[PDB]
This record gives structure tokens, sequence and C-alpha cells, in this order.
């Protein structure tokens, strides 16, 4: 009843997590900005301060991406562990026999 | 609701057989009096004269 | 049963996750698992 | 998502709350008794039952005012945040592409000074999830309280709902009415034994004299045993009457005693529904409450983030990350607000 | 031996007691079962080594 009731509570807490990255990912417009680089490389520049900063600030909002596919893999495979945590306690924690 | 539902049904079932139940009974102890009307109507044989 | 429902359902989020990382080449991909994940949760929210 | 007759309910909750015995003769006219001899269900248990589920209402009644000064903080809080943000955070939607080629913001990183503003207003957001935490932490530890569990501050309570979810199944099934009915079956069987006793008694009378008036040595042996044995199976016939009579005055009585614990069990049903309204309501406005938290803190990871490198589409980024979240926390504010709101006339309608 | 029929109960409770005690021995096992076997792959590696 303690990792049950402490299972629902990494339940919330994974749907809030969920609601947290599906306004950060999903919802957050990284890809407008992206485009926006796009269209300022599509803009002719003198590429000596343009590109080589658009270039930067490419690799900065990859970046802010691969942050937030961090925040997916560590966060998700961290509930998901605690959950195979809660499974020990509740898979492999079972009396029948005797 | 439906708990309270099929408790309280099976509660004036339980009621309804009881009730018929000392119906049965106090029909019994109504046929438990015919041996004394009886025997009191087999004794009176003698009156006044 | 029901846990191995829920993070099996990771198991298959982690596999999606496997198949990421594409750096820079496109960009009209992305977010197509993401809004899968994103109605089936919000059905997920109206299961409960 | 949240609604406001989970809040009708809560309050339903709070009129039962408030209309509960507190004293033990207020608990005792309350049972409708003193004595039931039924561990588990015993008239001071059930007071100390009454003491809980009252002061948890006398909790929840300061905590729930406590819920309306949060109403008005998160009112005020998006009053504030969606004027000063979308202001603030509106007049620089302006970027042309001639600065946004050459001037590499973070250099010039008279607006750093509004800036700076902002950053107070980041401080003064950090105080509001302190503030909504705060609340969050009273909501879950008084669902706790009803449901069960660890609460945040540290204590493994049992939540007050499955004790009278358990005390209700005492009043279904240790209850014991089979036992009223068993009881009911001994008082009959002593009954039935104890007035053939007494039709018993009486031809002994009636032999004991007839063995009396016959002769001398007859009246001596008779009389001696037998008036002696007429008074002392009589006395010991009235007080098995008497002990019958009493379990009649127990457990017949206790007929209707246990008709006014089912009556009672039925209260605790209902109280229990109830129960399990109000924790959907606090389902919903958790999760609610949760989605709050979450998008403050959507907000203050990004907010993490401002530096004094805010160059021009970083800064374009990063302005959008600023914006993003808060129009969600804006638009779940104000239908919270109407959730409020709307809420307030129906007691003048209805209580 | 009536007597030894609530003796008897006491003796039943007791191989109640002892049923619980004989599970608990079997969880126990189960316990040394994983215990030894982590402790054979200690020794195992400890061995891989030193050959």
């Amino acid at each position: 009843s303690l990792y049950s009731q402490r299972l629902d509570v990494i339940v919330r807490e994974s749907l809030s997590s969920l609601q947290v990255k599906l306004e950060n990912t999903l919802a957050l417009t990284y890809f407008t900005t992206l485009e926006e680089i796009d269209e300022a490389l599509i803009s002719q520049d003198i590429d000596e301060e343009s590109k080589s900063e658009m270039r930067k600030e490419r690799i900065n909002i990859i970046k802010n991406l691969s942050n937030d596919i961090t925040q997916l893999k560590q966060l998700f495979i961290e509930k998901t562990e605690l959950l195979d945590k809660s499974s020990s306690d509740l898979h492999n924690v079972v009396i029948i026999e005797g | 609701t439906d708990k309270v539902l099929q408790a309280e049904q099976l509660r004036q079932k339980q009621l309804t057989e009881d009730i018929a139940t000392k119906e049965l009974e106090r029909k019994e102890i109504e046929k438990k009096r015919d041996k004394i009307i009886e025997a009191l109507d087999v004794i009176r044989e003698h009156n006044l004269v | 049963v029901e846990a191995e429902k829920l993070s099996r359902a990771w198991h298959i989020f982690i596999h999606e996750i496997t198949a990421l990382q594409g750096t820079s080449l496109n960009e009209v991909e992305l977010s197509k698992p993401l809004i899968k994940q994103q109605i089936y949760l919000e059905s997920l929210i109206k299961q409960l | 998502i949240f609604t406001k007759e989970d809040l009708i309910n809560l309050k339903l909750y709070v009129r039962k709350g408030l209309s509960l015995p507190t004293r033990q003769d207020e608990v005792e006219a309350y049972l409708g008794y003193k004595k039931i001899d039924v561990a588990g269900l015993e008239p001071k248990d059930i007071k100390l039952l009454f003491d809980e589920i009252h002061n948890h209402a006398l909790n929840w009644n300061d905590v729930e005012q406590a819920v309306l000064q949060q109403s008005l903080d998160l009112d005020i809080a998006a009053k504030n945040i969606i004027s000063t943000g979308n202001e603030i955070i509106n007049l620089i939607n302006q970027m042309p592409i001639t600065l946004r080629v050459k001037t590499l913001l973070g250099d010039i990183t008279v607006a750093s000074a509004l800036k700076d503003i902002l950053d107070d207003m980041k401080g003064d957001i950090n105080r509001h999830q302190t503030t909504t935490e705060n609340v969050r932490k009273k909501v879950s530890d008084y669902r706790i309280t009803l449901t069960g569990g660890e609460l945040s501050s540290g204590d493994k309570v049992n939540g007050l709902e499955p004790q009278v979810k358990t005390k209700y199944d005492l009043m279904e099934k240790s209850n014991m009415r089979k036992s009223i009915k068993e009881l009911d079956e001994k008082i009959k069987e002593k009954r039935q034994r104890i007035e053939q006793l007494k039709k018993d008694y009486d031809k002994f009378v009636g032999l004991s004299f007839t063995g009396a008036i016959g002769g001398i040595i007859a009246m001596a042996i008779t009389g001696g045993i037998f008036g002696a044995k007429a008074e002392n199976a009589r006395k010991e016939k009235n007080a098995l009457i008497s002990e019958v009579a009493e379990l009649e005055s127990k457990v017949s009585s206790q007929r209707a005693l246990q008709t006014a614990l089912e009556a009672l069990s039925l209260s605790f049903s209902d109280i229990g529904i109830r129960m399990v309204d109000a924790e959907s309501a606090l389902n919903h406005l958790d999760f609610m409450w949760l989605s709050v938290l979450n998008q403050i803190t959507e907000s203050q990871i990004q907010f993490a983030m401002i530096n004094n490198a805010l160059r021009l589409t970083s800064f374009v980024n990063k302005f959008q990350q600023v914006i993003t979240p808060w129009q969600s926390v804006g638009d779940s504010a104000r239908q919270l607000v109407d959730i409020f709101d709307e809420a307030i006339k129906e007691y003048k309608k209805v209580y």
C-alpha cells in the first residue's frame, strides 16, 4: 500500500513532467527560430559576421533541442526506473505458496 | 448509492422474511389455544340447573 | 499488469528516442511522435 | 478540467463536517446510546472518530480560506504577470533582419535596466512559486489527510476516508445484526426453557401440596423437601425471568439500537460518498496545481538560461522561451478565477 | 483429552505459527539463494582476475 500510493504520486509527477515537456518541446516554437535562421541564411549577407554567428546560433538552438531531449531521457528513464523499483516492490514481493 | 440500494434491499428482505416468520408464529399460537377452548367447552356441561 | 502497460509504453518511448539525433538535416519531421504522445496523453488525461 | 461542482461538493462536506457532535454526551445523544459492547465500535471510539472528522472540517474551513487567499494570489499573479510580461515582453517583438544580421545583441546587454525590472519580476515569480507550492502542499496534505500516505511534512498518516470506510465495514459486518438475530434466538430459547420451567413449577407446587396434605409424615417430608424447593426454584426461576428480561432490555433493545446503528452506517455511507466526491475534487484540483507549478518551472529553467550573452536570434529564442508558458498560465488562471467566481452565487441559491 | 481439545487447538495455532516461520524460512532461503549466487559471482570475477 505504501509503494502503491507512492506509485500514484509517481504517476501524478510523471503527468506533471509530461505536461512540462509537452509545453516546452512540443508547444514552444524553437522550430520557428530554426526557420528564421534558415530565412536569414536565405537572406544574402556578408558571411563574415552573419553566417558565422548564424551557424553559432544554429548550434545554440540545436543545443537547446538536445537539452530538451536530455530532459526527456533523464527524467523519463529516471521515473521509469523508479516505476521498475516499485514494480520489484510489487511484482517481486509476492506471497503465494504456504 | 448502489451499495446502499443492495444493502437496504437485503435488509428489508430479511425484515419481510422475519415478519412472515412472526406471522407464522402467532398463527401457531392461535393453533395452540384450540386445545384449551375445546377442553373448557367439554368441561362446560353444567349451568345453573 | 497495469504498471507493465505503463512502463512498456516508456520503453516504446525509449525506442522512439532511440530513433532521435537527426542533427541538422531537415526541419519538418520533428513533432509527429510528439503530437502522437500528446493526443495519447490527452486521452490519458481523460483516462484519469 | 477542474469544475466548480467539485467545490460545491466540498462545501457539502464542509456543512457535513461542521454538523458533527464533538463532546462525549453529544456523541452519545447522536448515537442514541452509551453502551454497545462491540470492540472497534465503542462510543468513546466513535467519539474519537468524530473528533477526527470534526477537527478535519475545523482544519478545512481555514485551509479553504487559505485556498481563497491563494485564489486572490493567483488572480493578482495572473493580472500582474499578464500585464507586465505581455506588455514589456511583447514590446520587443520588434527586431528587423537589418539589426538581426549585424548587431550581435549580447554586446549591448536603456533596456538593460528594463531587463532588470524583468529579473525583479522573475524573483517575484519565484516567490509566487513558493506561495503556490505552499498552498499545493496544503491541498495535497489535506488530501492525504483524507486519503492516506506520507505527508510532504513527513508523516505517514492513514487518511481519514479509509478509516471511516473501515468503520463503515464494521457497521456493515461487525455491526453483527446476525448476532442480534442469534441473541434474540438465545432470548427465545432461554425464555422457552424457563417458561417450560414455569409450567413445570406450577405442577411442582401442585404435586408438593398434594404430598403435603395427606398425613402427618407426608406434611413433614414433602413440606421439608419441596416446601423449600418451591421457594428456591421459584426464586432462581424468577431470577432467570429477570435475566431474560434484561437480555430483552439489552439486545432486543439492541434490535432498535442496531437499527439506529444501521441508520448511522447509512449516514456514514453518505459521508463516505461525499468524501469520494471531495477526493475527485482534490484530484482535479491538485492536478491543476501541479500544472501551475509545472508551467512555473517551465519558465524558471529558461529564466536560468538568461545571461549577458543574449544575442540577436538567441534573444529572439529567449524572448519566446519567456513568453511561451505564461500564456497557458494566464489561460488556466482566468478559467480558475471563473471557477472561483461562479461558485459564489451557488450558496445563496441552494444553502 | 477434552481438555486436549483446547490444548490441540493451541497446538494448531502453534502449527500456524510454525507454518509462518517456515514461510519466512523459505523467504530467507530465496534470499540466501540470490545472495550466495552474488557471492559466487564475486569470487568468480576474483578468480578471473587472478588466473
